[PDB]
């Protein structure tokens, strides 16, 4: 457990955390520098366009063996 | 007496070779009417089977696009 209910502690912490609005809270230049690597894996992963912009097409002309 | 077999024998040898050719002749131009028919519908084919690939090469190449 009855004492082990006193969950309370915890929300309190969540609370504080989540009432803070200025980036990530307690930053630490890595944030950036981990995230940037992730956001290069990405990169790799779905191509090196401006994924902000509709995609140029030039086609292929067709091939005959 | 002779005078009719070797006459005779030579006679039939004739016809034998009449019969002969004959066969042989129309055998001839059935060979021909033949390699004709074969020419005739035959040959399209071969640049149907032409046209009939870029057909397909193209379709797929606007499907893949």
């Amino acid at each position: 457990l009855d004492p082990v209910q006193k969950f309370v502690d915890k929300i309190r912490e969540y609370r504080t955390k989540r009432q803070t609005s200025g980036g990530p809270v307690d930053a630490g230049p890595e944030y950036q520098q981990d995230l940037d690597r992730e956001l290069f894996k990405l990169k790799q992963m779905y191509g090196k366009a401006d994924m902000n912009t509709f995609p140029n097409f030039t086609f292929e002309d067709p091939k005959f063996e | 007496g002779e005078f009719a077999d070797k006459l005779n024998e030579q006679k039939i040898a004739q016809l034998e070779e009449v019969k002969q050719a004959s066969i042989k002749q129309i055998q001839d131009a059935i060979d021909m009417e033949k390699s004709q028919q074969a020419l005739v519908q035959k040959r399209h084919y071969l640049f149907d089977v032409q046209r009939n690939n870029i057909a397909m090469a193209l379709e797929v190449t606007y499907r893949e696009r």
